């Protein structure tokens, strides 16, 4: 690891400042230096190591809709051969998607989720799991996209298990973890049904519980059970 | 695109 | 060169893609490549490489200024120490930055330069040369600063003449040249009195050519009036 | 900042 000579205190200070500067590569390798110290990562700490990796892995999965667009097109009727050109540059770009995804696993699987014991924590690694497991099976076509889809589906359950047993329904993980698990339903397992149910009885028991909170808290979660609506206002 | 976090 | 082993079409294919993926990082590499290929570059080749590298140099330059903020704070009186990690950081994105600089300069002397021998490639890439050494000019601090800027400054100066001796005052790389020379008078060299004079000159002189053009190539030229206008407005 | 392009 070429971050193995730099303080873990150093990196977090230098992914702070890569955030500031909008250098979201940089702000990932220092958060990725960072977990391999091998201590547990704070709450603060992991949410830049998500904010690095979703920036990173964002901007990928944007410019492979843009290329896998093109290339679609230029695989219909009456379509003008254009050679491998565009076949090749999206398979780089799949494969360099692919590569952050695993990196990603590979830090949650050594070692973050087996010692992550506290509910906020370890639902909050299990939501990273779910995530990078879904972005795989955005690109997925061959004999393990079901494999992929069923390793998304499994660590989205476990964290909605822990989720509803250990959080308030107004906790932010536990909303932004249903908010995905939703759209892993709509958008990866063909089961818009379950996707709409999950967003509305999450909106619905968030609501609930609102009354329980300060105003800072009750700005947190209310921001995201916005986009649960969103997302029902899209699909109903 | 849906949102998520 | 990783790509050597491709052909020259295909590499401006996916440079055309990565820019509609906005992948810019890549389209520059595969314009080097391009160029590597020793063959002369038409306009539109031409300009696949001026973008590719714009956006890459630009994101570096916003990074360095939000750091060097940082660092500049950090050095006020009633400060408190953080420690060596903004300086090292803004370090790190400065020599990235010279490292694009030097690979695009690098091109322009081997060997675009030499063989480009008609006014619109000739003045297209020592406006490049003049803007690359500005890059540079922009973070120098040590014995060569005043050689760096005093390349930028020989760079602009040829592509000036050639300019005025060989295109109309409308000519939109002719227009965008005084631009950039006017920002390096005003910014770099600190001579805001020249800088303010070359974009009104600029700015009038082409003024009094709109009528020779036909609607499409107004257009090009009034957008960049507008931008020497612009300027002015700011500094006057 | 100024325009350039
Ligand atoms: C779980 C507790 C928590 O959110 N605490 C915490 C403390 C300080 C800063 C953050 C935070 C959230 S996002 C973020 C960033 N993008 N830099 C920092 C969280
Ligand atoms: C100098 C002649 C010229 O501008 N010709 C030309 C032909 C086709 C396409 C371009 C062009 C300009 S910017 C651009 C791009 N960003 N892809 C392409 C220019
Ligand atoms: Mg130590
Ligand atoms: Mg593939
Ligand atoms: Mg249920
Ligand atoms: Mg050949
Ligand atoms: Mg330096
Ligand atoms: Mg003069």
């Amino acid at each position: 690891g070429a971050m193995g000579s730099m303080e873990r205190a150093s990196l977090i200070q230098k992914a702070k400042l890569a955030e500031q500067a909008e250098r979201y590569e940089d702000m990932a390798a220092f958060m990725k230096g960072a977990v391999e110290k091998g201590e547990e990562l704070s709450c603060e700490e992991r949410n830049l190591l998500s904010v690095a990796y979703k920036n990173v892995v964002g901007g990928q999965r944007a410019a492979w809709r843009v290329l896998s667009s093109i290339e679609q097109k230029s695989n219909e009727e009456g379509s003008e051969e254009k050679g491998p050109e565009v076949r090749e540059y999206r398979e780089k770009v799949e494969t360099e998607l692919q590569g952050v995804c695993d990196t990603v696993l590979g830090l949650l699987d050594s070692h973050l989720i087996k010692e992550a014991g506290d509910a906020e924590s370890r639902v909050f690694y299990l939501k990273m799991k779910g995530d990078y497991y879904r972005y795989l099976a955005e690109v997925a076509t061959g004999d393990d996209k079901k494999r992929i889809i069923d390793s998304a589906r499994s660590a989205y359950q476990e964290a909605m298990d822990i989720s509803k047993k250990e959080m308030p329904p107004t906790n932010p993980i536990r909303l932004g973890l249903a908010l995905n698990f939703s759209v892993f339903h709509y958008e990866i397992a063909n089961s818009p049904e379950e996707a709409i149910s999950l967003a509305k009885t999450t909106f619905d028991e968030a609501m609930a519980d609102l009354h329980t909170l300060s105003e800072d808290s009750y700005k947190d979660s209310t921001l995201i059970m916005q986009l649960l609506r969103d997302n029902l206002t899209l699909w109903t | 695109f849906p949102a998520t976090v």
